[PDB]
RNA sequence: CGUCGCUACUACCGAUUGGAUGGUUUAGUGAGGCCCUCGGAUCGGCCCCGCCGGGGUGCCCUGGCGGAGCGCUG
RNA sequence: CGCCGGGCAGCUUCCGGGAAACCAAAGUCUUUGGGUUCCGGGGGGAGUAUGGUUGCAAAGCUGAAACUUAAAGGAAUUGACGG
RNA sequence: UAGCGUAUAUUAAAGUUGCUGCAGUUAAAAAGCUCGUAGUUGGAUCUUGGGAGCGGGCGUCCCCGCCCUCUCGGCGGGGCCCGAAGCGUUUACUUUGAAAAAAUUAGAGUGUUCAAAGCAGGCCCGAGCCGCCUGGAUACCGCAGCUAGGAAUAAUGGAAUAGGA
RNA sequence: UACCUGGUUGAUCCUGCCAGUAGCAUAUGCUUGUCUCAAAGAUUAAGCCAUGCAUGUCUAAGUACGCACGGCCGGUACAGUGAAACUGCGAAUGGCUCAUUAAAUCAGUUAUGGUUCCUUUGGUCGCUCGCCACUUGGAUAACUGUGGUAAUUCUAGAGCUAAUACAUGCCGACGGGCGCUGACCCCCUUCGCGGGGGGGAUGCGUGCAUUUAUCAGUGGUGACUCUAGAUAACCUCGGGCCGAUCGCACGCCCCCCGUGGCGGCGACGACCCAUUCGAACGUCUGCCCUAUCAACUUUCGAUGGUAGUCGCCGUGCCUACCAUGGUGACCACGGGUGACGGGGAAUCAGGGUUCGAUUCCGGAGAGGGAGCCUGAGAAACGGCUACCACAUCCAAGGAAGGCAGCA
RNA sequence: AAUGUAGGUAAGGGAAGUCGGCAAGCCGGAUCCGUAACUUCGGGAUAAGGAUUGGCUCUAAGGGCUGGGUCGGUCGCGGCC
């Protein structure tokens, strides 16, 4: 859809949209150039972020949010919240006295970037930890990988 | 008093938490500034750390900028239009950091005939010849002349910025924060962002 | 608290300090300065537990007050002033300066230097900005920092402050090959080469380091501080040439030594 | 082995719309502080200027009483 | 008359186990670990009181405490006794 | 034995809470029976053997050498070398290293007159020693987090409408 | 030291508990010669407190006209010692206690590229073109005198007097340079036009800090919307900096001359940067018992989005508009705790089971709540304000309280 | 005027009046919350209890009708492909 959905203005602060439309440009068309970033530690830009529409200062790739802490992984749960999902973590917690394990896990709520589109429930997130976008969210997902999927009957 | 922490707040899972301490002073809030229109009065609040911070209680004059011609004015407000939070805002002409306010176009109307030689925001002319008969001719030399003719071919403004001109008034966008620096910077609408603008106002009334 | 603590615990103290147990309450505190508390030394126990010049505070407070003790070339005052890592304290009334440097086992030894050489400093450069009217700048390891350096000058490298000026006038990159000495950790004080750096983008570089006897370490970048060009220090090292050797081959020299007294 | 009768002790049910003491709260009232909008008991400056005064020479350099300009101000 | 597989069992055995009765499983357990479910912690009070829940009812499921007690029990042996 | 009794909480005894490590026919105990979701547990199978001198002595023992790729090899054009990029999965596991307050615990040294302690102390002094030698170690620190070797065991995936290399 | 013994029976093998046995940790009983260490109103009542003390502070280097002493060397602003008081700093540390508190505190790990920071140390302090500066104004302490109240560390009136308190405010650098605006002139293709450049009189802004918007891409990160440049402007009268400060010995220049210009060592001070002590909110993992607590949260924020407000900053912290989310048998939610958490302690084959009010670290509280001034830092209580419960004096009009500090 | 019939008000107390709260009085609509014992599980229930309610000036939300053409390559300033 458009992406003016707001009762305010979307823009990207960094990008000046006015750039004094004269004879010398031809109009149209002139192409909004886009405001993108690397985030480091390997992670690549995705290309829909780098040729999107979406805005979101969430983002990490065209948002005003920086990666830094830890990077780790989990499954995607559900996705019924706004420009944000929910996943899952495993783990086993050790018990010494039983020299055993338990399997205990914990739900994490974790921003989604519009770049992110062909994310369905137990794909594989990697988030990396950022600044507190809500009460409850301070990861942004970096990486998607599929669950033995890549293909639709 | 008006308390910022997070421990009043119910947990994730839904349930009631309890509180290990009494609200401490750092975790405070202070009343808000609402910034009204019209002549200046700012208080001087002290913060954390015996820095300063500037209540706007009124302002009725704020640094705007064009943006597309680089120029920056010290205008005056005259009412807010629109605001993206809350209409009562607009009603009670109250200055926020994201509002939109109409602001005085006289500054840059003037830079305008004093930087391309066009007339702006005028209707027929001869109407104020002990000045702007100066500025229309200048007598200028060739070199100078050369230099203003070379500069009119980019003299072209967007037909909104025109009729806003011709009005008398543009509408622009604060970007300080009144209440927490004390005054009302912003920037002059145009574009993508006017027309979107234009078209909330319009859908609101009219 | 409501407040910042003024007072350290006897027992809370650092380690390395060397304090016992059976003095007192409390420890010297020190005041703030050129390096953090818990890798200071400060001149109150220097002077009373290190080198047994004053036998109380109020004597090394006399000893201070009469204007003797030069920490850097400037004469200090504070009874608690954090000396730190190699700045040369100097007594001109009985003519002999100190280089605080760790010994083998990561205590401030009190190593004593000639004149000549403690005219000079090593630090290790900390952070490098640039600031207003474009003029870049120099924070080493202490808070000294000074203006327009040598561009070359890159990050944890080395410098050489002569004092009485505070001027650069020579320094060591970090570069493979070049001695080091360890400034933190379990690794604290030992002499060696950097033999290699392996880096962790979002996290602490690691570098692995290869005494004289050929035993080799690692340490955290933070805990490096260059003392040499390739293998010669610009120093002069203390006694055991921060080799730290274990408790097998330190017995049987503690064995020699007694039957060469005896 | 159980009922029944006597004596102790321990709990249970029980009308009494029982009682007491804590805790958390709805609603009403609401001290006090803080913020905002007023407010103006007083305290100062300029305009002093009924005047003597006045010096580069009625045209004051002002050394003070004095009304108060019945305003502008902080 | 045999052979094979899955069953109901039976006889026998110093496989072995078990307190023993006995059990080819109740064996392969101090030479202790194939996977997994339920469940007991001296005898009474008591499967009682109360709360919850199911039922038309009778009742079912879940289920205490105070207090009391030095034994209560299992298998076998000898004797005594047996309408 | 200058200490000893009593009451109470708690630990061992208690393999009478049983992970190690208890029981459940008759002693207390396996649901009337079956299905069944969470939970827990899941069959076999993918590199083994062949090599050279150092070699737990080819001494047919074997410290042990093993007989990934591509990019400026920093000693636009040398073989005189070793750095920049990635891992032909992701993990669990195991070993190493770092970072992990002190005191306490274990433990090194030290005749506190012995010890509990403490972190001290020791060498000569012929009297001029216009002073010498030291110590104030080390170990452990679960789980979680970080790093580098190994790849047996266990989970997890790659090419099947080829939408494959 | 990887341990057992008595008790059910007429007797025997068991199951099984009772009892015995040893340690430590509280109390108590009896006894007690020496010496070295050493806990000690935690358990009940975080119950109530008389009295006394527990936080004050001056160097040569802010302000001395107190006679309160005193050198005078005697014609002099101030010798000096200094009470009192103003100013500055501290009083937010320490000490006590463990009531609250169950992903809360706390431990390890990591981040603040999402913040503030007194002091110390190091940078910066002629970068700004703009009729007192050989030094500006007023008030107030202390002090004298007049008092009021029963009372208090209560204070009023009147009269003086200072600043590193409170204000005001220059010169110097300072010659100019830079960026716009450009009077006009000159060299110019020359040619009848256009010309390509040089100068330039008159004007407007120039530095750092702040708040916007725009352009380009000296150093640095793993990654800035970083830092540093450039342009346009702002720069808040309860309004940023651009020193009206104080000691120590005293010396140099004299052409102009003859009274001026210079000088060293400090101290105090600062806008900002860095550092140090930190602090604050976050990331991951970890906590006892309970289902006779199975469904919670969400009008009154519960989960998320957008835009703001507020806060030192990131964030439903709060507001407005939207979406209907978020957590649970991997135990949510609720309840209990005779729960402050941890380092640790007792016991000791191995595994464990109990205890950690208690000297170290972190947290919380000062009778119960709540709200604030000051300050860098407090929701402070040996600070204030109000209510509640206690409770002191009173001449009944008022006034003063907080030992879970040491006794 | 009394006495009555019908309708009101009454300080302080609040059923002490009376066989007996007879009579009168209280409450009352709507909106938002919030509702017990017991129960034949349908109810009790408008349980009980609490808050709000005027005027004026605004702000949001809840709908219906038509028309959206890229054009003279042309003549039925208009029409067929
Ligand atoms: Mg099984
Ligand atoms: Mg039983
Ligand atoms: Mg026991
Ligand atoms: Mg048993
Ligand atoms: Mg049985
Ligand atoms: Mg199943
Ligand atoms: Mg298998
Ligand atoms: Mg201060
Ligand atoms: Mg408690
Ligand atoms: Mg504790
Ligand atoms: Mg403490
Ligand atoms: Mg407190
Ligand atoms: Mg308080
Ligand atoms: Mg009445
Ligand atoms: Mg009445
Ligand atoms: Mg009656
Ligand atoms: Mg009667
Ligand atoms: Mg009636
Ligand atoms: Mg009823
Ligand atoms: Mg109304």
């Amino acid at each position: 859809a458009d992406i003016q959905t707001e009762r305010a203005y979307q823009k990207q602060p960094t990008i000046f949209q006015n750039k004094k439309r004269v004879l010398l440009g031809e109009t149209g068309k002139e192409k909004l150039p886009r405001y993108y970033k690397n985030i480091g530690l390997g992670f690549k830009t995705p290309k829909e972020a780098i040729e999107g529409t979406y805005i979101d200062k969430k983002c990490p790739f065209t948002g005003n949010v920086s990666i830094r802490g830890r990077i780790l992984s989990g499954v995607v749960t559900k996705m019924k919240m706004q420009r944000t999902i929910v996943i899952r973590r495993d783990y086993l917690h050790y018990i010494r006295k039983y020299n055993r394990f338990e399997k205990r896990h914990k739900n994490m709520s974790v921003h989604l970037s519009p770049c992110f589109r062909d994310v369905q429930i137990g794909d594989i997130v990697t988030v990396g930890e950022c600044r507190p976008l809500s009460k409850t969210v301070r990861f942004n997902v970096l990486k998607v990988t599929k669950a033995a999927g890549t293909k639709k009957q | 008093g008006i308390s910022r922490d997070n421990w009043h707040k119910r947990r994730k899972t839904g349930g009631k938490r309890k509180p290990y301490h009494k609200k401490r002073k750092y975790e405070l809030g202070r009343p808000a500034a609402n910034t009204k229109i019209g002549p200046r009065r700012i208080h001087t609040v002290r913060v954390r750390g015996g820095n300063k911070k500037y209540r706007a209680l009124r302002l009725d004059v704020g640094n705007f900028s064009w943006g597309s011609e680089c120029c920056t004015r010290k205008t005056r407000i005259i009412d807010v239009v629109y605001n993206a939070s809350n209409n009562e805002l607009v009603r009670t002409k109250t200055l926020v950091k994201n509002c939109i306010v109409l602001i005085d176009s006289t500054p840059y109307r003037q830079w305008y005939e004093s930087h391309y030689a066009l007339p702006l925001g005028r209707k027929k002319g001869a109407k104020l010849t002990p000045e702007e008969e100066e500025i229309l001719n200048k007598k200028r030399s060739k070199k100078i002349q050369k230099k203003y003719d070379e500069r009119k071919k980019n003299a072209k403004i967007s037909s909104l910025l025109e009729e806003q001109f011709q009005q008398g008034k543009l509408l622009a966008c604060i970007a300080s924060r009144p209440g927490q620096c004390g005054r009302a910077d912003g920037y002059v609408l145009e574009g993508k962002e006017l027309e979107f603008y234009l078209r909330k106002i319009k859908a609101r009334k009219g | 608290a409501r407040g910042p603590k003024k007072h350290l615990k006897r027992v809370a103290a650092p380690k390395h300090w060397m304090l016992d147990k059976l003095t007192g309450v409390f420890a010297p505190r020190p005041s703030t300065g050129p390096h953090k508390l818990r890798e200071c030394l400060p001149l109150i126990i220097f002077l009373r537990n290190r080198l047994k010049y004053a036998l109380t505070g109020d004597e090394v407070k006399k000893i201070c007050m009469q204007r003797f003790i030069k920490i850097d070339g400037k004469v200090r005052t504070d009874i608690t002033y954090p000396a730190g890592f190699m700045d040369v304290i100097s007594i001109d009334k009985t003519g002999e300066n100190f280089r605080l440097i760790y010994d083998t086992k990561g205590r401030f030894a009190v190593h004593r230097i000639t004149p000549e050489e403690a005219k000079y400093k090593l630090c290790k450069v900390r952070k490098i900005f640039v600031g207003t009217k474009g003029i870049p700048h120099l924070v080493t390891h202490d808070a000294r920092t000074i203006r327009y350096p040598d561009p070359l000058i890159k990050v944890n490298d080395t410098i050489q402050i002569d004092l009485e000026t505070g001027k650069i006038t020579d320094f060591i990159k970090f570069d493979t090959g070049n001695l080091c000495m360890v400034t933190g950790g379990a690794n604290l004080g030992r002499i060696g080469v950097i033999t290699n750096r392996e880096r962790h983008p979002g996290s602490f570089d690691v570098v692995h380091v290869k005494d004289a006897n050929g035993n080799s370490f690692a340490t955290r970048l933070s805990n490096i501080f260059v003392i040499g060009k390739g293998n010669k220090p610009w120093i002069s090292l203390p006694r055991g040439k921060g080799i730290r050797l274990t408790i097998a081959e330190e017995r049987d020299k503690r064995l020699a030594a007694k039957q060469s007294s005896g």
